[PDB]
C-alpha cells in the first residue's frame, strides 16, 4: 500500500491506491482501502488486509453503539478506539491505519496510528510501503488551508509518485472528500495520473 | 515479549542548588525514518514534578494516561489535593517503578527508560531513574540512552558529587544542559534539533520551555 | 451451587438434622460386632417381609473394604454405598503412598471424618 | 569443551628486592577427573624461567618449542637469552598462530644478568605482552590470584619474605578453584642462586 | 530398565525381566524386580523412562486391586489389558505422557488358557505367543520364530527362555545383570529363584 | 558432591563431603549435606543445593506431621516415597536431586532408599550418589564385607569419601560421619580433608601417586 | 581504552589511558597504548591488544625499510595506506582500531583506522570504549586555532572523561606531542590521578608460616 | 527477544566477630560500561538488628529486600512484637527465594547480625534459597577476588605455626572490630584496583547489641 | 548515506551528506564521501566505508596507469573499472557507487552501480539509504539542460529532504561541480539548508 | 574399544585391555586384542574412534620398527612416548584428527626400570604408577590410590589388577567381555592366557 489523508479549508480528504498483494501477485487490482467507520469518519488501511478489516469492523461496531447512546462521536474518539485495539494487541497485529473525520466544531482532523499503537494528530499523514518515496515531495508541497481542488491535486500528484516507485502500489487512485456539504467519492484512472 | 516501534531518544537531567532541570528532544523515530517531529516527551505532573520518557512511544502514551489518571484518583475525597496531600515526585516515581518491575516480571515490559525530576514538599531535590527491567537508581546527574554515554560526562564536570550541588546555580546548570543537547545533536543519529526543557525550582516553581532549538554550532571546519 | 445450611444449631444446642439421621439408623436392621481372643465376628439381621429374594445377587450387609478389614452398617442402604466406596478408595490410596495397608483405627478415623464433614457443609444432609 | 579449562592449573610470578619468584600448582586433570599430581608448569632456559597454564598438550609443545628456539639462539649468539628478549620471542611465536592459536597463558620471570634488574611478564593466548612491576597471574584461578596478590603484595620484599607472600597467594587461590591444586612448586630466584621448594597443601 | 520378555506356552505364561538399574556410568542396583502383581493370576512387567515406570505400574496395580475389592472378583487378563491400553492411549496426548512399555501375562481361569499381551507407551496392544520390548526383540523374535512350538510345557518354556537370555548376554552391548523369571498359571504367580 | 551409605552387620554407615561449587568456583567448604530428620532418620543431599535443602527440610515437616497424626514414627519406605512422589510431580520442571533416605524402624530394620529427581526410588544395601560417586564405589566395593566391625565400617565410609574428595574436583572440604543403629543415629565428627589426607597417607601407606 | 588525537597551531597531539583488561578484570594498571611507527609518527591503538601491537610493529618495520630505501623521512599517509590495506585484506579479523598522527615534510596529520579498513580524517578524533565520553568533551571545548598547551589540556581532559566515566578505561594519562620542526615529545604518565592509598595493614608473614616438604638447589650453570 | 534480567555490578562482604558483625558494600551501580550512580546504597537496616544486601540484578535485589522488610513488619503483627532472630530470618529468606525457583531472583544475598547467644552471625544465600551460616562471606562481582583473601586472613587457612614443621595450624581466634574494618577496607581497595564494576564509595554497617552504626569511605572513581 | 549526481547544460554536479555511522553513533559528522578517481572523474560513495574506499583506491590506481599509457580515460571507462570490481567481488562487497565525469566530447555523464555490480547510465542518479525518501521529489523536479544555479538548488533541496528524514544522513551538504571551467568544491551548512 | 588399564610395579608394567568390539546393538567380537608391540620391550594399548585406533597403532608400530632397523637399536620407552605424543599433538590441529587414546608400557633396559605413560588424543602425556583411559579411571584411580604400593611384585600387580576388573564388571554399564593382560619386563613382552 500507499495511503494518505489531508486536512484543508473546508474539511479533509482521504486517498489510497487499489492494489492488494500476495507476494508479487496482485490478488486484487481494484481494492477499496478507504473504509467507513461512521457517516463522516473514515479510515485508510495499510498492512495486513485481514487484521485491518477485523479492526475496522470492530471500530464500526463500537461507534454504532456509541452513537445509539451518546450521539455523534468525535474524530478523536474514533482514533482512540482504533488505538486501544492496536496498542493492546500489538503482538498479534500488522496494521497501519490513518483515521480522518469532519466535525463542524473541529472541522477536518487527521490521526495516524503506526504499528506500535501510538496516536499522532497531524495536519496531514502518509502511510503504507509507498509512503517512503513521497516524504520529500509531500513536506515540500503541503500548505495549510488549501482549497478542495488544490488538495485533490496534492493527493493525486503524491500518490501518483508513490505508485510509480512502489511495486506494492498501483491500480486506481480512490479518494473520499469529507466536508459540511457531505461525502464525495472520487476515482482517478492510470491514463490520467501516470502522465502527470 | 515486545519490540519497540516508534521511539524517543535521550532524556537528560541534573540537580542544582534550588532544584532540578530535565530535557528531551521532540522526535518520534520509526527505525531510521525520522517520522514524527511534534512529540512532547516531557510530561508534567502537578506543579512540582516532570516525568521524562524515552523508548517506545505507544508505551509512553500509555504511561501518560496512567499519570493523568493518578492525578484524578488522588483528588478523589481529598480536600488537601492542592496542598499537604498533593502528589509528591517520590510517590509518582515509586508507582511507576512498581509498574515497570511488575511488567518485566510478567515477561511483557513497557519498553521505556524513565527519569522522574521534581522538588519534594520539604524543598529537597528529587531525581531518580527507572527502566523496562525495573532497575532504579539516583545520582546528581541522570541520563538515558546516548545521554548516559555523552551527556553524563559533561554534566558530571559541573556536579561531580553531593557537595557540588549547593555551589551550582540555575544559570550554570541550564547552560550545561543546553550544551549537552547540542552535543547529542552532533553525535546521535536519532536526535532532532528541536527540544523541550523543564526547570523545577523550590522558589520559582515549574518553568516549562517549548520549541527550543540547538544553536551556535561549529561546522565551518571541514 | 446449592448452598443452604441444612445442619444448624437449635436454641437448646442440638443439631436436629444429625439427630434425625440417628433415627434413620434406629430404623435400620440390627447389626452386631463381637471380638474374641483371636477373631472378630460381625452378625447382621435381615428382615423377612421380603420373600422371593435372590440372595446370590442382593447386596450383602457386610462389605470388604480391603482384604483385612470389613464394614457393616445400620441405616439407609443407599447412603452406605457412598461411605463404602470412599473407604475402599482411601484403602488403596493408603497402600499406594504409605506402602502398607490401613490400620482399622485409621480406616475408621477416615470414614468418621467424612460423616462429620457432611454435618457442617452447605447444601448437604 | 573450552580448551583453556579442560586440564586446569595456575602460575604466578612476583618481584622482590634484587630477586624474583615464580610458582605453579601440580594438577593435571580431564575436567572432573584428576589424572596427575606431578605435572609441573614451570620450565627454564638458562636463567630465564617460563611458566605456562592452559591446555596441557600445548604447554608441553611450547616448552619443547622454546627449548628448541633458545638452544639455537645460544649457539648463534654465544650467550644465554635474557628475559626481555625471551619475552619478545614468546610474543612473536604466539602471534604467528593468530587464527589457530595455542590455548595457553605463559608467564616469563628472571633477572637480567647484565643490569641485575628483576623482570616479569605475562601474555594472552595470542601474544599480547603484559609487563608489570609487581606481579603476573595466569590460569583457571586467575581471578583468585589477582585478589590474593593485590592485597598481600608489597614492594621490595626480601627473598625469604617474598617466598611466604607468593606461596600464600598461590595456596589460598588454588583452594578456591576446583581445577587447580594437588601440590605446588615455588622458585625463588636471586642473581646467582635458585632455590626450588615443594609446598604442603590440601589434596582435594 | 531395558530388557523385558514374555513367552506363552501350553499351560502358562513366563515373564523374564532384567535386574539392572543404571544411571549414568554407574549400575546402582543389580537385583531390581521390574514387575507388579495386578491380581492373583495377572502379572505386569515394565520398562521405559525413569520414575514413570514404577509410578505407572503401581497406579495400575492400585486400580485393579480397587476393582477386585469392589466386585469381589478377578478381572480377566483380556479386560485388564484393555484397561491398561486405554490409560496409555489417554496418556500419549497428555501434557506429559507416560513413557512406559509393558507386557501383561495372565491365566484366564474361565477359559483355562494362558494369555500374553504386549502394549507400548502409545497404547498399541497385541496378543502374542511370545513378546519383547526395546532392543531385545531384535534378537529374541527370530530365535523364537525358530524354536517355539505352541504345545510346549513350562519346563520347555524355561529352556527356550534360557536360550534367549544366553543370546542377549552374548550380543547385547550393556550388562543387564541377568533376569528375574516368574511363571503365571492356574495356581497363580511364582518366582524361579535359581536362574 | 560425593555421598554414600551402606548397610552391614552393625547397622548403617552414612558419609558425605562438604563442598559447594558454582561451575569451577568453590563456593563453600563447610556445607552440611546430611539432614537429621528425626533421631532415627537421615537424609543425604546431592545435586541442586537449594532443591535438596528446601525439599528435604520440607520432608522433615511431613514426617513430623505423620507421627502427630498416626502416633508412630514414619517408616523409611513411607518417608522416602513422600519425597519421590513430590519430585515426580515436578518431573520435567528441572529439579536436580540425588538423595538417600537412611534409618531404622522395628518393622523394617536398618533400611536405605535411593531417591532422585527423575522419580527413581530404589531399596538397597549400598549406594553412592553425586559427581564423585564412582570414586567412592571403587574403594567401597573392593573393601566391603557384611561382617565389618563398627570401627572398620566407620573408617571405610570415611576413606571412601576421602578417595572421592581427592580425585573428584567438585568434591572436598571435610567428611561428616554418621552411624545408624537400632537406638538411632550417632554423629562421628567432622573430619577436615586438609589434615585427614596426610594422616591417612602416613598411617595407611596409601596415596603413593602424591608427592609425600 | 580511551584514545584521542587533537590538531593544533604547529602540529598534532595524541593521548591515551593506561588500563588493560581481560573481561571485567584489570590485567595491567599501567600499560602503554602509545606506539611509535617512526620517530615523528605515533599510533594510539584500541581493540584486540596483540593485534594493535603486532600491526603497529609490522608497518613500523616496513616504514623504516621504506625510509632507508627512499632516503626520505616517512609520511603519515604511507603508514595510513599500509595499515588500511593490511587490515582490509583480513576483513576485520585483525581487530586493530588506531588513531594515527605525526609530522612529516608535507605537514602535520591526524587520521583514524577501523579494523575493516576505513580511514577517517579530522582535527579531533577519539576511539575505544571510552570514545563517546571523550568525544563529548572534544565537541564541547574544541576550537579552530588551538595552541600547543591548549591542545594538550583538551586531549588529556578528553582522556580523563574516559578514565572516570568508562569502565573499560582507567589509571593514568599518556601523551605524545608532535610539533613541526621539533622532536616528538613522549610524556609517559603525564597525569597520575589514580594512586593507590596506603594499605591498612602489612601482610608480611612470620618466617616459617608455609609448610615445606622438600628443598633443593637448582643448577642454572652449564 | 526481551531479556528480563540485567547486571548492576558491585560487590558485598560480611564478617562476624565475637560480639558484633559487619556487612559492607560498595555504592557504585552500573550497566554494561556506564556508571548509573556513584552513591546508590545496597546494604540496608531491616530492623531487629538485621542488616541485608541482595547483590546482582538491582531490580530483583530491591524487590527482595522490600519483601523481607515487609516480612519483618508482619512477623511483629502476627507474633506479639517478637524479635525475629537471625536464624529465623535466614529460613524465611530461603522461602522467599525458592518461591521463585522457576523464575529466580538474580541475586546473591547476605545478612548479618547477632545470634540468640549474642555472638556475631553471617548467613549467605544462593539465588534460589540455599543457605549456610559462616564467619565470612563475599558476594557479587568481585567475590572471586575477595573471598580467598578472607579465607587466609579471617579463618587463617594455609597458615601454620612457625617452626612446627607444618604440623600445628595457626589457632582460630575472634577479631576485634578495628581489625575487621581494616580487612574490609583493604578488601574493597584491592577489589577496586582489579575490577571495573567496583569503586566510587564504601559503606559499612556495623551491628552490636547497641544497634546499627554506619561508616563511609571514598573509593577510586575510575 | 544520501548521495546523488546530476547532469546539466555545462556538465555535471555531484552531491553528498557528511555522516558516517556505527549503529546510532555518528563516528564522523564531517565525512567526505565525494572522492577523486581522476582530474574530472569523481564518485559518490555509499555502503561500507572500508569497501568503497578500497574500491576507489584501486580504481584511482587503474586510471592513473591508464592515463600513463593511453591518455585521459572516458567516464564510461571509469565506470567499467568500478563495475568489474563490484561485479566479480559481489559476494564480499557492500558498495553502492555513483560515477560522474566531464568530457569535452560527451559533456556531463552519470553512471550508477548498485549492489549486484550492474551498470546504469542515467541523466541523474540517487543512492544511499536516504535516497528512498526523495525518489518522488527528484522525479517531479528534475529537468534536462538546467543551469548551474538551478542544478545546485535541485541537489541542495533534494539532499535537504533526504537528510531530514534519514537518520543515517546529516551534517553538511558537500558538492563538486564538473565543467570545462574546472573543478569547484561547494559546502552548505545546516543553518542554511534545514530551513529550505 | 573402551577399557584400557595400566599398572607399573617394582620390576614390570602390566597392561589390561577389554576384548569387546561393539557396533550398534551387536557385540561383533569378544576376543579383540587392543594392543601393538612397538619394540621388544615396549607395548602400546589403544582406545577411541573406530578405524582410527588400529590405523594409528599400526602407523606408530611401522615407524618404531623402521627406526629399530635403521639404527640397530631399541628406542627407550621415554623416547617412544615423546614420538607418539608429538604425532597426536600434530594430529589435533589437522583437517581430521586421530581420535585415539593410548597407554605405553615399557621396560627401560639402560635404567632397569619399568615405565608407564598415559597419552590422550590431544597429545597430553604424563608418566604414572597407574593409568586408565575413558570412564574406567573414574573407578580404578581411587581403588589404586588405596591398594597400590610402589614395591609390589608382578604377582601382587596381577592381584591388584583382578581387583580393578572385578570392580568394573560390577559397576560399569556395558559388557566389555573381560580383558587381555600382558606383562612388560626385562625379558620382554608376554601374555597371560588364563585371566
Ligand atoms: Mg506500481
Ligand atoms: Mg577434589
Ligand atoms: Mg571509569
Amino acid at each position: 500500500t500507499s495511503i494518505m489523508a489531508v486536512t484543508f479549508k473546508d474539511g479533509v480528504i482521504l486517498g489510497a491506491d487499489s492494489r492488494t498483494t500476495t507476494g508479487a501477485y496482485i490478488a486484487n487490482r481494484v481494492t477499496d482501502k478507504l473504509t467507513r467507520v461512521h457517516d463522516k469518519i473514515w479510515c485508510c488501511r495499510s498492512g495486513s488486509a485481514a487484521d485491518t478489516q477485523a479492526i475496522a469492523d470492530i471500530v464500526q461496531y463500537h461507534l454504532e453503539l456509541y452513537t445509539s447512546q451518546y450521539g455523534t462521536p468525535s474524530t478523536e474518539t474514533a482514533a482512540s478506539v482504533f488505538k486501544e485495539l492496536c496498542y493492546e494487541n500489538k503482538d498479534n497485529l500488522t496494521a497501519g491505519i490513518i483515521v480522518a473525520g469532519y466535525d463542524d466544531k473541529n472541522k477536518g482532523e487527521v490521526y495516524t496510528i503506526p504499528l506500535g499503537g501510538s496516536v499522532h494528530k497531524l495536519p496531514y499523514a502518509i502511510a503504507g510501503s509507498g509512503s517512503t518515496f513521497i516524504y520529500g515531495y509531500c513536506d515540500k508541497n503541503f500548505r495549510e488551508n488549501m482549497s478542495k481542488e488544490e488538495t485533490v491535486d496534492f493527493i493525486k500528484h503524491s500518490l501518483s509518485q508513490a505508485i510509480k516507485w512502489d511495486g506494492s502500489s498501483g491500480g486506481v487512485i480512490r479518494m473520499v472528500v469529507l466536508t459540511a456539504a457531505g461525502v464525495e467519492r472520487l476515482i482517478f484512472y492510470p491514463d490520467e495520473y501516470e502522465q502527470l | 515479549t515486545q519490540q519497540p516501534i516508534v521511539t524517543g531518544t535521550s532524556v537528560i537531567s541534573m540537580k542544582y542548588d534550588n532544584g532540578v532541570i530535565i530535557a528531551a528532544d521532540n522526535l518520534g523515530s520509526y527505525g531510521s525514518l525520522l517520522r514524527f517531529n511534534g512529540v512532547e516527551r516531557l510530561i508534567p505532573v502537578g506543579d512540582n514534578t516532570v516525568v521524562g520518557i524515552s523508548g517506545d512511544i505507544s508505551d509512553m502514551q500509555h504511561i501518560e494516561r496512567l499519570l493523568k489518571d493518578l492525578v484524578t484518583e488522588n483528588a478523589y475525597d481529598n480536600p488537601l489535593a492542592d496542598a499537604e496531600e498533593a502528589l509528591e515526585p517520590s510517590y509518582i516515581f515509586e508507582y511507576l517503578a512498581t509498574v515497570m518491575y511488575q511488567r518485566r516480571s510478567k515477561m511483557n515490559p513497557l519498553w521505556n527508560a524513565i527519569i522522574v525530576a521534581g522538588v519534594q514538599s520539604n524543598g529537597d531535590q528529587f531525581l531518580r531513574y527507572v527502566n523496562l527491567l525495573g532497575v532504579t537508581y539516583s545520582s546528581p546527574t541522570l541520563a538515558t540512552g546516548f545521554g548516559a554515554h555523552m551527556a553524563n560526562p559533561l554534566l558530571r564536570k559541573v556536579v561531580d558529587r553531593e557537595s557540588d550541588i549547593p555551589k551550582t546555580t540555575v544559570q550554570v546548570a541550564e547552560e550545561a544542559i543546553v550544551n549537552a543537547m547540542r552535543v547529542l545533536y552532533y553525535r546521535d543519529a536519532r536526535s532532532s534539533r528541536n527540544f523541550s526543557l523543564a526547570i523545577i525550582d523550590k522558589n520559582t516553581g515549574l518553568t516549562f520551555k517549548k520549541n527550543l532549538q540547538v544553536e551556535n554550532m561549529k561546522w565551518d571546519f571541514a | 451451587g446449592y448452598d443452604r445450611a441444612l445442619s444448624i444449631f437449635s436454641p437448646d444446642g442440638h443439631i436436629f438434622q444429625v439427630e434425625y439421621a440417628l433415627e434413620a439408623v434406629k430404623r435400620g436392621t440390627c447389626a452386631v460386632g463381637v471380638k474374641g481372643k483371636n477373631c472378630v465376628v460381625l452378625g447382621c439381621e435381615r428382615r423377612s417381609t421380603l420373600k422371593l429374594q435372590d440372595t446370590r445377587i442382593t447386596p450383602s450387609k457386610v462389605s470388604k473394604i480391603d482384604s483385612h478389614v470389613v464394614l457393616s452398617f445400620s441405616g439407609l442402604n443407599a447412603d452406605s454405598r457412598i461411605l463404602i466406596e470412599k473407604a475402599r478408595v482411601e484403602a488403596q490410596s493408603h497402600r499406594l503412598t504409605l506402602e502398607d495397608p490401613v490400620t482399622v483405627e485409621y480406616l475408621t478415623r477416615y470414614v468418621a471424618g467424612v460423616q462429620q464433614r457432611y454435618t457442617q457443609s452447605g447444601g448437604v444432609r | 569443551s573450552d580448551p583453556s579449562s579442560i586440564n586446569g592449573g595456575i602460575v604466578v610470578a612476583m618481584t622482590g628486592k634484587d630477586c624474583v619468584a615464580i610458582a605453579c600448582d601440580l594438577r593435571l586433570g580431564s575436567q572432573s577427573l584428576g589424572v596427575s599430581n606431578k605435572f609441573e608448569k614451570i620450565f627454564h632456559y638458562g636463567h630465564v624461567f617460563l611458566g605456562i597454564t592452559g591446555l596441557a598438550t600445548d604447554v608441553t609443545t611450547l616448552n619443547e618449542m622454546f627449548r628448541y628456539k633458545t638452544n639455537l639462539y645460544k649457539l648463534k649468539e654465544e650467550r644465554a637469552i635474557e628475559p626481555e628478549t625471551f619475552t619478545q620471542l614468546v610474543s612473536s611465536s604466539l602471534y604467528e598462530r593468530r587464527f589457530g592459536p595455542y590455548f595457553v597463558g605463559p608467564v616469563v620471570a628472571g633477572i637480567n644478568s647484565k643490569s641485575g634488574k628483576p623482570f616479569i611478564a605475562g601474555f594472552d593466548l595470542i601474544g599480547c605482552i603484559d609487563e608489570a612491576k609487581d606481579f603476573i597471574v595466569s590460569g583457571t584461578a586467575s581471578d583468585q590470584l589477582f585478589g590474593m596478590c593485590e592485597s598481600l603484595y608489597e614492594p621490595n620484599l626480601e627473598p625469604e619474605d617474598l617466598f611466604e607472600t607468593i606461596s600464600q597467594a598461590l595456596l589460598n587461590a588454588a583452594d578456591r578453584d576446583a581445577l587447580s591444586g594437588w601440590g605446588a612448586v615455588v622458585y625463588i630466584i636471586k642473581k646467582d642462586e635458585v632455590v626450588k621448594r615443594y609446598l604442603k597443601m590440601r589434596q582435594d | 530398565m531395558d530388557i523385558i520378555l514374555g513367552i506363552r506356552v501350553q499351560d502358562s505364561v513366563i515373564l523374564a525381566s532384567s535386574k539392572a538399574v543404571t544411571r549414568g556410568i554407574s549400575v546402582l542396583k543389580d537385583s531390581d524386580d521390574k514387575t507388579r502383581q495386578l491380581s492373583p493370576h495377572t502379572l505386569m512387567s515394565f520398562a521405559g523412562e525413569a520414575g514413570d515406570t514404577v509410578q505407572f505400574a503401581e497406579y495400575i496395580q492400585a486400580n485393579i486391586q480397587l476393582y477386585s475389592i469392589r466386585e469381589d472378583y478377578e478381572l480377566s487378563p483380556q479386560a485388564v489389558s484393555s484397561f491398561v491400553r486405554q490409560e496409555l492411549a489417554k496418556s500419549i496426548r497428555s501434557r506429559r505422557p507416560y513413557q512406559v512399555n509393558v507386557l501383561i501375562g495372565g491365566y484366564d481361569k474361565k477359559k483355562n488358557k494362558p494369555e500374553l499381551y504386549q502394549i507400548d507407551y502409545l497404547g498399541t496392544k497385541v496378543e502374542l505367543p511370545y513378546g519383547a520390548h526395546g532392543y531385545s526383540g531384535f534378537y529374541t523374535f527370530s530365535l523364537l520364530d525358530h524354536h517355539y512350538r505352541p504345545d510346549m510345557t513350562t519346563e520347555e518354556g524355561l529352556d527356550l527362555l534360557k536360550l534367549c537370555v544366553q543370546e542377549l548376554e552374548k550380543r547385547m552391548p550393556m550388562d543387564f545383570k541377568g533376569v528375574i523369571v516368574k511363571i503365571v498359571d492356574k495356581d497363580g504367580i511364582r518366582q524361579v529363584d535359581d536362574f | 558432591t560425593t555421598t554414600l551409605a551402606f548397610r552391614f552387620q552393625g547397622g548403617i554407615i552414612v558419609a558425605v563431603d562438604s563442598r559447594a561449587t558454582a561451575g569451577n568456583w568453590v563456593a563453600s567448604q563447610t556445607v552440611k549435606k546430611v539432614i537429621e530428620i528425626n533421631p532415627f532418620l537421615l537424609g543425604t543431599m546431592a545435586g541442586g543445593a537449594a532443591d535438596c535443602q528446601f525439599w528435604e527440610t520440607w520432608l522433615g515437616s511431613q514426617c513430623r506431621l505423620h507421627e502427630l497424626r498416626e502416633k508412630e514414627r514414619i517408616s523409611v519406605a513411607a518417608a522416602s516415597k513422600i519425597l519421590s512422589n513430590l519430585v515426580y510431580q515436578y518431573k520435567g520442571a528441572g529439579l536436580s536431586m540425588g538423595t538417600m533416605i537412611c534409618g531404622y524402624t522395628r518393622k523394617e530394620g536398618p533400611t536405605i532408599y535411593y531417591v532422585d529427581s527423575d522419580g527413581t526410588r530404589l531399596k538397597g544395601d549400598i549406594f553412592c550418589v553425586g559427581s564423585g560417586q564412582t570414586f567412592a564405589y571403587g574403594v567401597l566395593d573392593s573393601n566391603y564385607k557384611w561382617d565389618l566391625s563398627v570401627e572398620d565400617a566407620l573408617y571405610l565410609g570415611k576413606r571412601s569419601i576421602l578417595a572421592a574428595a581427592h580425585r573428584d574436583a567438585y568434591s572436598g572440604g571435610s567428611v561428616n560421619l554418621y552411624h545408624v543403629t537400632e537406638d538411632g543415629w550417632i554423629y562421628h565428627g567432622n573430619h577436615d580433608v586438609g589434615e585427614l589426607f596426610w594422616k591417612v597417607k602416613e598411617e595407611e601407606g596409601s596415596f603413593n601417586n602424591v608427592i609425600g | 581504552t580511551t584514545i584521542v588525537g587533537v590538531k593544533f597551531n604547529n602540529g598534532v597531539v595524541i593521548a591515551a589511558d593506561t588500563r588493560s583488561t581481560q573481561g571485567p578484570i584489570v590485567a595491567d594498571k599501567n600499560c602503554a597504548k602509545l606506539h611509535r611507527i617512526s620517530p615523528k609518527i605515533w599510533c594510539a591503538g584500541a581493540g584486540t591488544a596483540a593485534d594493535t601491537e603486532a600491526v603497529t610493529q609490522l608497518i613500523g618495520s616496513n616504514i623504516e625499510l621504506h625510509s632507508l630505501y627512499t632516503s626520505r623521512e616517512p609520511r603519515v599517509v604511507s603508514a595510513l595506506q599500509m595499515l588500511k590495506q593490511h587490515l582490509f585484506k583480513y576483513q576485520g579479523h585483525i581487530g586493530a582500531y588506531l588513531i594515527v598522527a605525526g609530522v612529516d615534510p608535507t605537514g602535520s596529520h591526524l587520521f583514524s583506522i577501523h579494523a575493516h579498513g576505513s580511514t577517517d580524517v579530522g582535527y579531533y578524533l577519539s576511539l575505544g570504549s571510552g570514545s563517546l565520553a571523550a568525544m563529548a568533551v572534544l565537541e564541547s571545548h574544541w576550537k579552530q586555532d588551538l595552541t600547543k598547551e591548549e591542545a594538550i589540556k583538551l586531549a588529556s581532559d578528553a582522556i580523563q572523561a574516559g578514565i572516570w566515566n568508562d569502565l573499560g578505561s582507567g589509571s593514568n594519562v599518556d601523551v605524545c606531542v608532535m610539533e613541526i620542526g621539533k622532536d616528538a615529545e613522549y610524556l609517559r604518565n603525564y597525569l597520575t590521578p589514580n594512586v593507590r592509598e596506603e594499605k591498612q595493614k602489612s601482610y608480611k608473614f612470620p618466617r616459617g608460616t608455609t609448610a615445606v616438604l622438600k628443598e633443593s638447589i637448582v643448577n642454572i650453570c652449564d | 527477544q526481551f531479556n528480563p534480567y540485567g547486571d548492576n555490578g558491585g560487590t558485598i562482604l560480611g564478617i562476624a566477630g565475637e560480639d558484633f558483625a559487619v556487612l559492607a558494600g560498595d555504592t557504585r551501580n552500573i550497566t554494561d560500561y556506564s556508571i548509573n550512580s556513584r552513591y546508590e546504597p545496597k546494604v540496608f537496616d531491616c530492623g531487629d538488628n538485621i542488616v541485608m544486601s541482595a547483590n546482582g540484578f538491582a531490580a530483583d535485589g530491591d524487590a527482595l529486600v522490600k519483601r523481607f522488610k515487609n516480612s519483618v513488619k508482619w512477623y511483629h503483627f502476627d507474633h506479639n512484637d517478637k524479635k525475629l532472630s537471625i536464624n529465623s530470618a535466614a529460613r524465611n529468606i530461603q522461602h522467599l527465594l525458592y518461591g521463585k525457583r522457576f523464575f529466580p531472583y538474580y541475586v546473591h544475598t547476605i545478612i548479618a547480625g547477632l545470634d540468640e547467644d549474642g555472638k556475631g552471625a553471617v548467613y549467605s544465600f544462593d539465588p534460589v534459597g540455599s543457605y549456610e551460616r559462616e564467619q565470612c562471606r563475599a558476594g557479587g562481582a568481585a567475590a572471586s577476588l575477595i573471598m580467598p583473601f578472607l579465607d587466609n586472613q579471617v579463618n587463617f587457612k594455609n597458615q601454620y605455626e612457625p617452626g612446627t614443621n607444618g604440623k600445628v595450624k595457626k589457632p582460630l581466634k575472634y577479631l576485634s572490630v578495628e581489625e575487621v574494618i581494616k580487612l574490609v577496607r583493604d578488601s574493597f581497595t584491592s577489589a577496586t584496583e582489579r575490577h571495573i564494576q567496583v569503586g566510587d564509595g564504601l559503606e559499612i554497617l556495623i551491628v552490636t547489641k547497641d544497634g546499627v552504626r554506619k561508616e563511609f569511605y571514598e573509593l577510586k572513581r575510575d
